[PDB]
RNA sequence: ACCAUCUGUGGGAUUAUGACUGAACGCCUCUAAGUCAGAAUCCCGCCCAGGCGGAACGAUACGGCAGCGCCGCGGAGCCUCGGUUGGCCUCGGAUAGCCGGUCCCCCGCCGGGGUCCGGUGCGGAGUGCCCUUCGUCCUGGGAAACGGGGCGCGGCCGGAGAGGCGGCCGCCCCCUCGCCCGUCACGCACCGCACGUUCGUGGGGAACCUGGCGCUAAACCAUUCGUAGACGACCUGCUUC
RNA sequence: ACGUCGCUUUUUGAUCCUUCGAUGUCGGCUCUUCCUAUCAUUGUGAAGCAGAAUUCACCAAGCGUUGGAUUGUUCACCCA
RNA sequence: UGGGCCACUUUUGGUAAGCAGAACUGGCGCUGCGGGAUGAACCGAACGCCGGGUUAAGGCGCCCGAUGCCGACGCUCAUCA
RNA sequence: GCUGGGAAGGCCCGGCGGGGAAGGUGGCUCGGGGG
C-alpha cells in the first residue's frame, strides 16, 4: 500500500518476519519495524549465541577495519537479515532497503500510532510451544550491545504513557455506549438499517 | 613453516591508528562513573607541563626494603592556575547514546575566552556571544533561561560545565584559552544544577577538585616525533651491517599468502604526538602559587617542613623552555606525556 | 470524484531464474492474494501513468507533462493473486515497484 | 481451563472444506486426527472429518457411540440444534457476515446514509455527556 | 505415541489453601506464604473440591517427555504444602581432621562465616538466599540449622555452604574436611 | 638507553566441572521442565581511531545603495524533479487462555485488588472503525439549536527517545447554512470513448514587483610561532588597562 | 598382544593435470599471522592421588616457549 | 584426421589415484539452450527470426518466476543439527 | 453406460425371531460428592 507499515517486532520470529518484510520493501513499500529487541529467534538462547559468535569471528584477516561490520544493535540485526534477503548490489535493491526503517524501542513518530502484525512470523503459531528461543535483544546485550538498560527505562516510560491514553479511551468507549442507551429511540430507525445488511449484529 | 624460535611481537596493536592525534588538549572519553551519594565535586581539570625535579622523601612502606629509608623520586610539576566556569550542558541518555540537550552559557565571557571562538583574533571583531549575554537582562531571554534550566532539571541525566584555563596568569606565548566540558558528579541532577549555576562566572581552584597523594590520570598529547622508520616506531631488530638495500627495515612484511599486507605488519609513518591516558599518577603536593598579603611570599612552592627555605619550586634561573611558575601548581609522581608547555588533562580515577 | 481503478503493482517482468521475457509484465493486484479471485481482472485495461518533462497532447484537454503506457490483464499468474499484462510498449524496468492502475473498463458483469 | 471437549454427541461448527458452514454430531473419534461425523438434520451424511476444520459448539447431544444415524437424528431433533444454534450469537454473527458481503450498491448507499446520521446523533450525546460531567466542583 | 490424558491430583491439608492464576500456584499455609509459576509447562491446573481442597494437573495428548512434567509439578507443589506447614530444616555437619572449622552466624542468619577451613587464611563469607535463616545448634558441637519455608532455596543455601568448604590440590578420599548436609527434614514435625 | 625514571585496570553471559530440586522409571537420578556456583577462554568496559552518521551552541557580511534573515501564500510568472489518487491519534500482553463492566477494600478525586455480572471461533470485532465530494434554488418533517467556520487575534498547557506534534481557554467576526428523509427546478445536456478524480498553495533553483520587522560577520592566503612538521597539515601572535 | 576401523598431509613414495617465448632452486636472518594433535600458565575430573612429585583426561591457543659449542645444514647432539 | 578425453556397466595392473590399460553404448571434442549456485562430460533437451499455448529435468520462505494450499501422516533438538 | 447388473447408506418404531457379545445402557454392589 502506499502508506508506510508499521510493524511490532515483539514475537516475531527473525528470520520469518525478514522474509515478508523483504518483499514488501521490493513492491514498493515503506515498512517500519520497531521494538526489534522484542525479535524472537528459534532455539535455545546459547545455541544463537554461538551463531553471532561465530559472526563476529569472520572478518578480514589482512584489515579488519575492511571486513564484515558486525552491528550489535538488535535493530541493525534485523537490518542485516532482511539486507541478506534483498539484492543490494543493485539499484533496486538499494532503493527496497532504503524504504526500511527499524528502530530498538518505539521512537515518538511511532509510539502515537498503531502497530501491526504479521501472524505467519509470530513465535506463538509458528514455533512448538515446547521449543525453546532467544530474545534478540538478551543476544544483541551479551555481544557487545550497549543500549538494552536506558531501552528498557525510555520502553517502561512509553507504557505508563500508554497506559492513561488506554484508560482515556475506554472511558470515551464507556461514554459512547452510554450515549447510544441515551439516544435509542431517534436512533433506532437507522439502527435497523445497519442490521438488515450485517454492520451491528 | 612456523618460526624458528618464538618471540613476542614488537609494539602493541591497541594503538594502531599510529596517527597524530585530531586533538590538541587531549579529551576525557571518559568520566568516573555518577554516584548521586557522593557531595556535588568536579571530575577533571586543565593544568600545563611546566617541567620536572626530584624530590626528597620517607617511605612508609612496611615489608619493604625502603620502609623508613630516604628515596629520591623524579617529579612533574603542572602549573593549574584556577578554571573559570562560564556553561553548563546538559545530556540526555538515549538508546544512540548522549546527546547534548541544551547548552546554558554565562553573562560575561572573558576575552581570552571569546579567542577560542575564533581563527584570526586579530581580524575579527569580537562579536561573538554579544547577542547572547543580552537575553541575560531582558525578561523573555531571562525567562527562556529559567526555561532552558527547568527543562535540563527534569530530561538531562548527566550535566557538564564549560570552564576555561587563564591563559594571562601563564608565561606561555598563547593567549588564546582551553575550553573543556568537566562533568559534575554526585548528587541529584537539581542539585549539580544549582551546584553549577552558582559556580557560573566564578574561579575553581585546583584544591577543590583534586587532593593531597590521591592517585589521577593525565591525559594528553605525547611528543611529536615526525615521519619514523620501523627501527624507531615500532623497536624491530636492526638488520646485519652486510644487507645491501638498508638495514633499519622490516625483512619481511607478509608472507606470499593471503597476498596482501597485514594491518599488524611494522611499517614506516608519524611517531609522537599521539593521544594517551596514563592511569595511577600520585599527587605529591599541590602548591599555593604566589601571593601579596603585605610582601610577596614565595615560601610555600617549595619549602618543606624539614626544609625551611624560601624558595619556589622554580629552579635557579628557571623551568627551561617552559617559563616562571606563579600560579598554583601540582606536583605529580613521575613523568608526564607532552612536550614543555603542553596542555594536559587531569581526571579522577575510575578505579576504586 | 473517486478513484475508478484498482491500484496495481508492477513487481516485475516474467522470468526464469536467469531469462527474462520482458514482452509481458506481472503485476500485483491490491486485495487479490488467491488466484480464484482473479477472474474479474481478466481482460480489464492496465494503464501505468507516469509524468514526463515536455508536454504531450491528453485527449480531451490541455497538453500536460502526464504520460501512459496503456496495456491489459491477460491471465493469472500463479496461485497467489498475480496476474500477467501485455502493453503496447513493454513497461520500463524503473516502473517495477511503481503503480499500475487496473481501469475496470471491459466490465463483464 | 478447557471448557468443549471431543467427545460422542459433541456438535461441531464446520469451518472449511467440502462442508463449510454446516453443524455436525461426533459419533466416534479414530486415530487422534478425525472423528466419524453425521449431521442427520443439516445434510451431511455419515463420514470421516478432520479435527482441524471443526470448531466446537456448547450443544452436546446424547446418544451411544458408533450409534445409527437414526437415532443420531431423533437425539438431534428432540431438544432441536438447529433452532438453538440459530439463536446463538455465533450464528448470527455468521448471519449477519453473510449479509454484509451479498449487500449491494444500492444497499450501500442507503447504510452509508444511515451510518452517517446515527453517528452524528450518538456523537452529539457523547458531547454532552462530556459537558455535563464536566462541571465538578468539589473538595 | 501421544497419551490422551496424564493426570494425577495432590491432597491439600485443611490448614492450608491454594490459589490459581492460571499456572501460578499460590500456597497460603500457617508458616507464610509459597508463590511459584510452571508458565514453562504446558498443563491445566485446576481445584476440585470445596471440602478436600484436592489440585489435579492434567497434560493432553503428551508424548513421553511431557508426562514426566505431570508428577514433577505434582511434588514440586507438595514440597510448597510441606514447606508452609512444617518447614524445611537441613542440618549440616562440620568435619575436620585437625582444624576445627568456625562458624559464625552473621546478621538474621543471612551471612556465614566459615574461618579456619583446613587451616587457612581465607575467610569464606556465603549468603544464604532470601528466606533461608542459618543457625548454629546447641545440641551437637559442629552442626549447622538451615531453616526456611522453600526446599529449593533451603537446599541451595546448603548446597553453596558445602561447595565453600572444598579441599583443592589434595587427596579428597584424604582429606574429607568440610561442611556437610547431614540429614533433611521438617520443623514441627508432624 | 631496562644503560636512567614513571605507569599498565573493571564487569557480564557462561565452558569444563561440581551441585539443588525433580520426574521419567510408586526407588534413584546435576536434566527431561526448572535452578546454583563456575574460569589465562568469549563479549563488553578501561584504552586507540572516529561514518557519504548525528547533537547543542555562537557569529552570521554597508557607511554606503548593499548584501542577507524572518514574517504575507502577497502577486505575476519562469527553469527543473517527479511520485501519489481518503483517514485510523498508541493498552500492556497471554496463548493449557483472554477481553469488558460493576459494588466493597486500599492508595491521595482516580488507580490497585476481592466479589459479582457479561462476551469469547475475538462484534467494545483491523474479516474492523471513521469520513464520504455533483452543486445550488423553492420547500416541509426530523437532528440540533448546550451549533458550526474563521491560515481572526491573544493567552496557556502537555509532549525530549528523533519532543518538529497535540490539546484547552478568552475575546472578536460571520452563517442559521450545512446531517437524514422529502417538495421544487436549474447548471454546456459539449451529441458512446484515454492521461479524468487528490495529496497540492508539492519539492528544488534563479529572478521581478510589493509592505513590515530586523543584522552589519567570518574563513582562507600572506606574516608570525615551533608544543608541529617530508610537503600539506597542526599549536600559536599581530594599537587595549 | 592377536586382530580390526579410521584420521592427517608437518615424511617419503605413486602420478604427470598446470607451468619449459622461465612462477629465482637449500639453510639461516627478519617479521606477521594462523592451527591444535596443550610443553608451561588459568579452571577442572581421575590415579596403583598421604604430603611433595608424577601420570591420564576435559574446557582451553589468551599468553609464553630462551642463551650457547660443533655442523651450510633442515635434522642431530651436548652445555646452561 | 591418424595426440583424444569423459560417463553407466563389464574389466586388467596398482594400497590408491582427477593413475595406467581394454570392451560396449552414448557424449564432450565440434554444442548453444533449461536445471545441477558455480563447472567441457551429470539430468532434460539439441538451436533459422518471432507471437500464443504446454511441458521436460528441476523447482515454488526471501534473494528469485512459482504453495500467500486453512495440504495429509509421522520422525527428529543437535553447547560441530 | 458399466461394476458384486456397484459397495455402503436413508425411510418403513421392519417385523416373526435366533445368536453373539463389549469401547457395557439400565439396574445392582463398592468407593468419593450436592439438601
Ligand atoms: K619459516
Ligand atoms: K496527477
Ligand atoms: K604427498
Ligand atoms: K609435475
Ligand atoms: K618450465
Ligand atoms: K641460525
Ligand atoms: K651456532
Ligand atoms: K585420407
Ligand atoms: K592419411
Ligand atoms: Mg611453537
Ligand atoms: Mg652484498
Ligand atoms: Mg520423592
Ligand atoms: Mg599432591
Ligand atoms: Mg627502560
Ligand atoms: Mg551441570
Ligand atoms: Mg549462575
Ligand atoms: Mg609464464
Ligand atoms: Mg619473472
Ligand atoms: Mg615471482
Ligand atoms: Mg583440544
Ligand atoms: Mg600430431
Ligand atoms: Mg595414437
Ligand atoms: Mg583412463
Ligand atoms: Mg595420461
Ligand atoms: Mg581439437
Ligand atoms: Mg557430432
Ligand atoms: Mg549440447
Ligand atoms: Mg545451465
Ligand atoms: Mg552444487
Ligand atoms: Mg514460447
Ligand atoms: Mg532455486
Ligand atoms: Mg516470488
Amino acid at each position: 500500500e502506499v502508506q508506510v507499515l508499521v510493524l511490532d517486532g515483539r514475537g516475531h520470529l527473525l528470520g520469518r518476519l525478514a522474509a515478508i518484510v523483504a518483499k514488501q520493501v521490493l513492491l514498493g513499500r515503506k515498512v517500519v519495524v520497531v521494538r526489534c529487541e522484542g525479535i524472537n529467534i528459534s532455539g535455545n538462547f546459547y545455541r544463537n549465541k554461538l551463531k553471532y559468535l561465530a559472526f563476529l569471528r569472520k572478518r578480514m584477516n589482512t584489515n579488519p577495519s575492511r571486513g564484515p561490520y558486525h552491528f550489535r544493535a538488535p535493530s541493525r540485526i534485523f537490518w542485516r537479515t532482511v539486507r541478506g534477503m534483498l539484492p543490494h548490489k543493485t539499484k533496486r535493491g538499494q532503493a527496497a532497503l532504503d524504504r526500511l526503517k527499524v528502530f530498538d524501542g518505539i521512537p515518538p513518530p511511532y509510539d502515537k500510532k498503531k502497530r501491526m502484525v504479521v501472524p505467519a512470523a509470530l513465535k506463538v503459531v509458528r514455533l512448538k510451544p515446547t521449543r525453546k528461543f532467544a530474545y534478540l535483544g538478551r543476544l544483541a546485550h551479551e555481544v557487545g550491545w550497549k543500549y538494552q538498560a536506558v531501552t528498557a527505562t525510555l520502553e517502561e516510560k512509553r507504557k505508563e504513557k500508554a497506559k492513561i491514553h488506554y484508560r482515556k479511551k475506554k472511558q470515551l468507549m464507556r461514554l459512547r455506549k452510554q450515549a447510544e442507551k441515551n439516544v435509542e429511540k431517534k436512533i433506532d430507525k437507522y439502527t435497523e438499517v445497519l442490521k438488515t445488511h450485517g454492520l451491528l449484529v | 613453516s612456523h618460526r624458528k624460535f618464538s618471540a613476542p611481537r614488537h609494539g602493541s596493536l591497541g594503538f594502531l591508528p599510529r596517527k597524530r592525534s585530531s586533538r590538541h588538549r587531549g579529551k576525557v572519553k571518559s568520566f568516573p562513573k555518577d554516584d548521586p551519594s557522593k557531595p556535588v565535586h568536579l571530575t577533571a581539570f586543565l593544568g600545563y607541563k611546566a617541567g620536572m625535579t626530584h624530590i626528597v622523601r620517607e617511605v612508609d612502606r612496611p615489608g619493604s626494603k625502603v620502609n623508613k629509608k630516604e628515596v629520591v623520586e623524579a617529579v612533574t610539576i603542572v602549573e593549574t592556575p584556577p578554571m573559570v566556569v562560564v556553561g553548563i550542558v546538559g545530556y540526555v541518555e538515549t538508546p544512540r547514546g548522549l546527546r547534548t540537550f541544551k547548552t546554558v552559557f554565562a553573562e560575561h565571557i572573558s576575552d581570552e575566552c571569546k579567542r577560542r571562538f575564533y581563527k584570526n583574533w586579530h581580524k575579527s571583531k569580537k562579536k561573538a556571544f554579544t547577542k547572547y549575554c543580552k537575553k541575560w537582562q531582558d525578561e523573555d531571554g531571562k525567562k527562556q533561561l529559567e526555561k532552558d534550566f527547568s527543562s535540563m532539571k527534569k530530561y538531562c541525566q548527566v550535566i557538564r560545565v564549560i570552564a576555561h584555563t587563564q591563559m594571562r596568569l601563564l608565561p606561555l606565548r598563547q593567549k588564546k584559552a582551553h575550553l573543556m566540558e568537566i562533568q559534575v558528579n554526585g548528587g541529584t541532577v537539581a542539585e549539580k544544577l544549582d551546584w553549577a549555576r552558582e559556580r557560573l562566572e566564578q574561579q575553581v581552584p585546583v584544591n577543590q577538585v583534586f587532593g593531597q597523594d590521591e592517585m589521577i590520570d593525565v591525559i594528553g598529547v605525547t611528543k611529536g616525533k615526525g615521519y619514523k622508520g620501523v627501527t624507531s616506531r615500532w623497536h624491530t631488530k636492526k638488520l646485519p651491517r652486510k644487507t645491501h638495500r638498508g638495514l633499519r627495515k622490516v625483512a619481511c612484511i607478509g608472507a606470499w599468502h593471503p597476498a596482501r599486507v597485514a594491518f599488524s605488519v611494522a611499517r614506516a609513518g608519524q611517531k609522537g604526538y599521539h593521544h594517551r591516558t596514563e592511569i595511577n599518577k600520585k599527587i605529591y603536593k599541590i602548591g599555593q602559587g604566589y601571593l601579596i598579603k603585605d610582601g610577596k611570599l614565595i615560601k610555600n612552592n617549595a619549602s618543606t617542613d624539614y626544609d625551611l627555605s624560601d624558595k619556589s619550586i622554580n629552579p635557579l634561573g628557571g623551568f627551561v623552555h617552559y617559563g616562571e611558575v606563579t600560579n598554583d601548581f601540582v606536583m605529580l609522581k613521575g613523568c608526564v606525556v607532552g612536550t614543555k608547555k603542553r596542555v594536559l588533562t587531569l581526571r579522577k580515577s575510575l578505579l576504586v | 470524484s473517486g478513484r475508478l481503478w484498482s491500484k496495481a503493482i508492477f513487481a516485475g517482468y516474467k522470468r526464469g531464474l536467469r531469462n527474462q521475457r520482458e514482452h509481458t509484465a506481472l503485476l500485483k493486484i491490491e486485495g487479490v492474494y488467491a488466484r480464484d479471485e482473479t477472474e474479474f481482472y481478466l481482460g480489464k485495461r492496465c494503464a501505468y501513468v507516469y509524468k514526463a518533462k515536455n508536454n504531450t497532447v491528453t485527449p480531451g484537454g490541455k497538453p500536460n507533462k502526464t504520460r501512459v503506457i496503456w496495456g491489459k490483464v491477460t491471465r493469472a499468474h500463479g496461485n497467489s493473486g498475480m496476474v500477467r499484462a501485455k502493453f503496447r510498449s513493454n513497461l520500463p524496468a524503473k516502473a517495477i515497484g511503481h503503480r499500475i492502475r487496473v481501469m475496470l473498463y471491459p466490465s463483464r458483469i | 481451563v478447557f471448557r468443549r471437549f471431543v467427545e460422542v454427541g459433541r456438535v461441531a461448527y464446520v469451518s472449511f472444506g467440502p462442508h463449510a458452514g454446516k453443524l455436525v454430531a461426533i459419533v466416534d473419534v479414530i486415530d487422534q486426527n478425525r472423528a466419524l461425523v453425521d449431521g442427520p438434520c443439516t445434510q451431511v451424511r455419515r463420514q470421516a472429518m478432520p479435527f482441524k476444520c471443526m470448531q466446537l459448539t456448547d450443544f452436546i447431544l446424547k446418544f451411544p457411540h458408533s450409534a445409527h444415524q437414526k437415532y443420531v437424528r431423533q437425539a438431534w431433533q428432540k431438544a432441536d440444534i438447529n433452532t438453538k444454534w440459530a439463536a446463538t450469537r455465533w450464528a448470527k454473527k455468521i448471519e449477519a457476515r453473510e449479509r454484509k458481503a451479498k449487500m449491494t450498491d444500492f444497499d450501500r448507499f442507503k447504510v452509508m446514509k444511515a451510518k452517517k446520521m446515527r453517528n452524528r446523533i450518538i456523537k452529539n450525546e457523547v458531547k454532552k455527556l462530556q459537558k455535563a460531567a464536566l462541571l465538578k466542583a468539589s473538595p | 505415541m501421544k497419551t490422551i490424558l496424564s493426570n494425577q491430583t495432590v491432597d491439600i491439608p485443611e490448614n492450608v489453601d491454594i490459589t490459581l492464576k492460571g499456572r501460578t500456584v499460590i500456597v497460603k499455609g500457617p508458616r507464610g506464604t509459597l508463590r511459584r509459576d510452571f508458565n514453562h509447562i504446558n498443563v491445566e491446573l485446576s481445584l476440585l473440591g470445596k471440602k478436600k481442597k484436592r489440585l489435579r494437573v492434567d497434560k493432553w495428548w503428551g508424548n513421553r517427555k511431557e508426562l514426566a512434567t505431570v508428577r514433577t509439578i505434582c511434588s514440586h507443589v507438595q514440597n510448597m504444602i510441606k514447606g508452609v506447614t512444617l518447614g524445611f530444616r537441613y542440618k549440616m555437619r562440620s568435619v575436620y581432621a585437625h582444624f576445627p572449622i568456625n562458624v559464625v552466624i552473621q546478621e538474621n542468619g543471612s551471612l556465614v562465616e566459615i574461618r579456619n577451613f583446613l587451616g587457612e587464611k581465607y575467610i569464606r563469607r556465603v549468603r544464604m538466599r532470601p528466606g533461608v535463616a542459618c543457625s548454629v545448634s546447641q545440641a551437637q558441637k559442629d552442626e549447622l540449622i538451615l531453616e526456611g519455608n522453600d526446599i529449593e532455596l533451603v537446599s541451595n543455601s546448603a548446597a553453596l555452604i558445602q561447595q565453600a568448604t572444598t579441599v583443592k590440590n589434595k587427596d579428597i578420599r584424604k582429606f574429607l574436611d568440610g561442611i556437610y548436609v547431614s540429614e533433611k527434614g521438617t520443623v514441627q514435625q508432624a
